[PDB]
């Protein structure tokens, strides 16, 4: 058991104190070093696991080994000496740019970095799948490939003496999380005379229980099985934009299609839900087209009324009906158009608050 | 049809829908493993042809590494044995 | 004519839907596949058109194969046997890895993927210049160069009995759109007391008809004769910064230089205009200093009163008079100052929705 | 001076200005051309000097071109000629 | 002394203008031209110092020399013709490649860009390291390293009779800024029931006299002794956000840990702040838990309470208190709740603009 | 313990601390210094096994460099000494 001086050293993040106990835990002990600076004196491969009985395997990498091995020693005999110390050092300087990028001033904190293994690739000799397989990786299913991956490296010694750099890792396992269930989200748009708007929602949310989550899709990749995030993907909703998504179509925002636009129709429970105001949409097995009622926005096409349609040219046989019958416009309550651009939110808001500033002025006078 | 939360049929009378639903997985760590990153390589069948570029290579790497070596050695002269109180 | 089974795929995208009619119309019939894996089979080049009378030209693409060509063969008399394995096992790992990149999970549809020809640069080979010229881009002029660089690729066909990758492309051509021009604005500061502004417009909008847009630059070049686009570039605008383009100067909001800033001149329709009280304007002419007026905030300078200024050092003849004589800044009505990173805009919000919903608690009480 | 939409003048009063117009172009793909990713190279004049490399790359390959091929046949298998009505 | 063309010009910003002029008293002379482009012919480096006596030296660089002087040269006599040519083919192309993205239609004004050393890496060979230490860098500390990759470049010829280009560079030296200084913020979370908030404040800001201004770290790195930064890093803050860091509580907004969230405590002013609700906090010296009153949201351990804590499992030793005792939630004024996802501020803003436009018309019918 | 502007005791109250303040660092450029990028790389000792490919090249790089150098000459024509007043 260890203790952190917190009066001396004063001030510190809960990552940054936990990286350094964990420094203390990991970090090889005194003498495993001096053994560790021999071991690596003597060895001459690209990657090499260093077994020590009593001590546990490290897994030793040297990033121009292979350069050097491959390409200077069997040309010893062929080229001059001169020769030899230029191509490598063509090589010694590219690798030292690697490693100023990665260990240099911009790394903010070395001390609880943790640094993905793909961070690493370059400083490991430009590739990573053998040092995985040292590690027991295989490559053989896609969620150990992105398990692989996610593994993270901590530093815990620089040696200035024989110039290394020992890192910890850790091994990424998956974690499901209970509750918590990632929605995909995808609008079609809509006529209102001849303009063409959509409601504006966003293209990941997750809910857990009765809350409505955001959801950053950044970090994850998107498995069959489930979303694999490397990263806390969960961000807070607001109110208003939760009840957006609970049914309230006052409570959504929309804005144009001001340009170019693809998404007029679209396939959901066997059925289409297309903007027939904005394309052709006929009915293959009648002949007949389908128009829009021009009070309405979309129409929701099923085989009651058309067991095969035509849309936009596509032909598509659709199932038995899953959304009703298009109401009429004056029977859905639209929320406010808006528009994303930051530059466009700065200048409305600005706006609204100074008319807000003025409006209890003018509350004064009448209270 | 799956149901919950969101409100399937008044978001597609604005022509929203769900196009599709996973759950949601996170990644742990445990365990330990070293790994050594060796900046000196193995020049000896090279017989000393390399010696300057070995030698300018290896003071270029002093100026990156000894602000790491001091911020590591900071850190764990603040982190004594429990009976120290 | 074909048709998509709806009820069977239950849920696309129009992207998906229109990507899979193409992928059917577009994939290689099932023995022009046993002709192109026995014509893959027998050729050693890394870039080859494979011409078969009938059919059309399938330009195949083998991404290391210059290196074995002309790296490993050459040395197959002067090295052992091991090392030209070791060597290309090198190579090969690095191109997994690439593959890997692009082909593997991270790949989120790859059905209705459409990836760019830079994108492929590695899988091909490192290059797209030889590729490029055997499909007839010459490289001889910026406008073939830039359509060349549109080429998008969609996959057709994986195959795992001989490991390779079907892919079919399509041509990029150029459409100017009708009534779209595209206006690049550009802002000087001017000096309240000693507080320096500027208004706060976007980089680039677009006029279309009686409509300003914004306008997304990210996928444009900005070409002599007009912007070339690989994207839609065009973007709603909200009616109050549309209203400030329009002359409203109250709708324009404002922002301090913080900082430092290097716009307190512009050179536009042959004229200066200037802060000159943050900076020295002189006539070089006359040899005398311009003073703003302190209740001015710009100075507009032209031949009329001075043909050659001198300004923060620097020297310049200027034209016969475009823009009138400054105007107090008591005949300007200003818009609200702001602030433009996202937490202020977040911050300010929240405080203005709280205020808000307070406003309709004394608006019972007084009704 | 060119005129429109935008109010050049009062702008100007307030230091914006216009430095220069475009037209607006955009891409279209018409026609079809295909290419193909050869990923086993020519190595028989490398008598048989890099089997297991090639072995492992060729092993390493399935992973990520099943589930692609998986999912194109899963689409085309959708995709039936018009009379099945 | 010379004069700008303004008329003829008529458009131009002040960073074109002022980066004309740079290029008329930076170019060489139209007889250094015939010179340079003579001893560019006759040599035969990588990287030379081109120096005729009275002119200044010229750094020359060529960016395949190295290649064929170190691996095409010493294969005359052991590989054909067409196999030299074919090797020397590929790397042109991957140059071409490069100089096409760096200097061709992507760059947006040439005349006016100041390219990076860094964005020159491939065009001067792969590696800047020799070049910047004929220009005097020695690599011997990290605030030279730094200045060094400070230096940016400007186009001053472009020779298509012979294929070179002339850039002129300048050497950035630090200027330490009189009154500003940064400051980096850092969060804690606390308890409202079981809900997990944590306020919103920049993670950097500026202290510049009287003023607090938001702070850009994008372009700067943290050494020891001061923020060093290429680009301008201060903006604007707005009124509002300054209050919440002046002392204002209220004006503060705060949002959810809707996620996992690793900061509920930190080491500051030798004292833990832990919102010990969240997570066990235990008295190390006398045994005894920490809990935490469940109407206060924080608590402040120092020495006077208990001179070694453990904390979520850690143990620190604390100092004598430098924050007082945790007060009442009830005196604790706390701001608006918010959510910083772009989209739900465009729908709250939207629907706050709605509800203002509607409060103007019955504040009409009652005044 | 630094104060000033900013209220450390309040915020410390919702949970918000410093944890470092620096000094503030901006770059000037000053001086010149001619730097070259010499397209045309040496090849006299590859004895015209080149040819294609360096005339080659050599056409790919004239539609990048003609743009350039065309406004450099629009610029620099409009750059006058000052008694043509
Ligand atoms: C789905 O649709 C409508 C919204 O258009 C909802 O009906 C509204 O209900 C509120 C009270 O909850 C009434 O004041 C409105 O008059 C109704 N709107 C209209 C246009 O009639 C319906 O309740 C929604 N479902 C949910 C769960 O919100
Ligand atoms: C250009 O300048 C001014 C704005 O400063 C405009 O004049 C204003 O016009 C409105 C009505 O349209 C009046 O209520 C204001 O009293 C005027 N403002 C001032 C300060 O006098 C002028 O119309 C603008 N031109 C355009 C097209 O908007
Ligand atoms: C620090 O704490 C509180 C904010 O919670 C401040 O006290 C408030 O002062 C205002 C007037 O300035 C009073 O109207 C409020 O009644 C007080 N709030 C409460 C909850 O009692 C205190 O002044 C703050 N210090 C600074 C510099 O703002
Ligand atoms: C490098 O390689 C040889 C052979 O593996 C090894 O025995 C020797 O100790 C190493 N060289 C040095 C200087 O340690
Ligand atoms: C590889 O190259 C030779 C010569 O082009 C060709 O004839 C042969 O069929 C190819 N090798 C294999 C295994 O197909
Ligand atoms: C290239 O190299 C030789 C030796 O440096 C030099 O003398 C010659 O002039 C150069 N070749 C050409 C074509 O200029």
């Amino acid at each position: 058991g260890v203790v952190l001086a917190g009066a001396a050293l004063g001030v510190a993040t809960a990552a940054q104190i936990t990286a350094g106990i964990a420094l203390h835990q990991s970090m090889l002990n005194s003498q495993a070093i001096d053994n560790l600076r021999a071991s690596l004196e003597t060895t001459n491969q690209a990657i090499e696991a260093i077994r020590q009985a009593g001590q546990e395997m490290i897994l030793a990498v040297q990033g121009v080994q292979d350069y050097i091995n491959n390409e200077l020693i069997p040309s010893m005999n062929q080229l001059s000496c001169d020769l030899i110390g230029q191509k490598l050092g063509l090589k010694l300087l590219r690798y030292y740019t690697e490693i100023l990028s990665l260990f240099g001033p911009s790394l903010r904190d070395p001390i609880s970095a943790e640094i993905s293994i793909q961070a690493l690739s370059y400083a490991l000799g430009g590739d990573i799948n053998k040092v995985l397989e040292k590690l027991g990786y295989s490559g053989g299913d896609l969620l150990g490939i992105l398990e692989s991956r996610g593994i993270k490296a901590r530093i815990t010694h620089v040696d200035t003496e024989s110039y290394f750099i020992v890192l910890s890792i850790a091994y990424p396992t998956l974690s499901e999380i209970k509750g918590v269930i990632v929605h995909r989200l995808e609008g079609v748009s809509y006529n209102i005379g001849s303009q063409e708007w959509y409601t504006t929602v966003p293209k990941y949310v997750a809910t857990q229980g009765y809350l409505i989550s955001n959801f950053d899709e950044s970090s994850c990749t998107f498995m069959p099985e489930g979303t694999v995030c490397s990263q806390n993907a969960l961000y807070p909703m607001s109110p208003l934009l939760q009840e957006c998504l609970r049914g309230s179509t006052k409570s959504c925002a929309r804005t144009l299609v001001s340009g170019s636009f693809g998404n007029r129709f679209i396939l959901s429970q066997g059925n289409l839900i297309a903007n027939c105001a904005s394309i052709l949409c006929k009915c293959y097995t009648t002949g007949t087209i389908i128009n829009q009622d021009p009070d309405k926005i979309l129409t929701y096409i099923a085989a009651d009324h058309c067991p095969v349609v035509e849309v936009n040219g596509v032909t598509i046989q659709v199932g038995s009906r899953r959304y009703p019958d298009a109401v009429y416009l004056h029977r859905i309550d639209l929320g406010p158009p808006i528009s994303l651009e930051r530059l466009d939110v700065g200048t409305n808001l600005g706006n609204a608050i100074a008319k807000l500033e003025d409006a209890k002025e003018l509350l004064e006078s009448s209270d | 049809t799956p149901t919950g939360q969101i409100h399937w049929g008044n978001l597609s009378k604005i022509g929203v829908v769900g196009i599709g639903s996973a759950s949601y997985k996170v990644m742990t760590r445990s365990s330990h493993q070293s790994l050594v990153i060796k900046l000196m390589p193995n020049i000896t069948l090279l017989n000393n042809c390399t010696r300057v570029e070995i030698a300018e290579y290896r003071r270029l790497l002093r100026t990156v590494l000894e602000p790491i070596r001091d911020a590591l050695n900071a850190m764990t002269q603040n982190i004594r044995p429990v009976q120290s109180v």
